[PDB]
């Protein structure tokens, strides 16, 4: 699906996670 | 050192909890994100979260501030799972406890020739509740001593 597009879903997991670390 | 890809995800980590896109994040926003994930804490608790990394003064998190409380929690939780693998290292039965046997065993595998009063010592200086036993909490609080 473009690799500079799904990469961005890459990342969006990544700061997601981001996200709970620091929550928790 | 740093990529790109790496700034891009702090960044979108940034504008999760800045929601409003002013550039910093306030105790507000901070709650509004740990409340849609469960765990409800005050704004004293915010305060205090905020606080640890306000470099400035200023009551908000900016970026860089962001980038400290990251990588503080990032090294927090590194350590704490240090923590955790060497215990079940030692724990050998998963039981919670280290043993007497446990500790003599683990440590003649890592090639300390180790006498077995040296072994009780070391369990009982580090047995706190005095079961003759090391549990995870003695097992913490010997890891993280100063
Ligand atoms: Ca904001
Ligand atoms: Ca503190
Ligand atoms: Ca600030
Ligand atoms: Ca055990
Ligand atoms: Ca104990």
């Amino acid at each position: 699906w473009g690799q500079r597009a799904l990469q961005g879903a890459q990342a969006v997991a990544a700061a997601q996670r981001l996200v709970h670390a620091i929550a928790l | 050192q740093l990529t790109e890809e790496q700034i891009a995800e702090f960044k979108e980590a940034f504008s999760l909890f800045d929601k409003d896109g002013d550039g910093t994040i306030t105790t507000k926003e901070l709650g509004t994100v740990m409340r849609s994930l469960g765990q409800n804490p005050t704004e004293a608790e915010l305060q205090d979260m905020i606080n640890e990394v306000d470099a400035d003064g200023n009551g908000t998190i900016d970026f860089p501030e962001f980038l400290t409380m990251m990588a503080r929690k990032m090294k927090d939780t590194d350590s704490e799972e240090e923590i955790r693998e060497a215990f079940r290292v030692f724990d050998k039965d998963g039981n919670g406890y280290i043993s007497a046997a446990e500790l003599r065993h683990v440590m003649t595998n890592l090639g300390e020739k180790l006498t077995d009063e040296e072994v009780d010592e070391m369990i009982r200086e580090a047995d706190i509740d005095g079961d003759g036993q090391v549990n995870y909490e003695e097992f913490v609080q010997m890891m993280t001593a100063k």
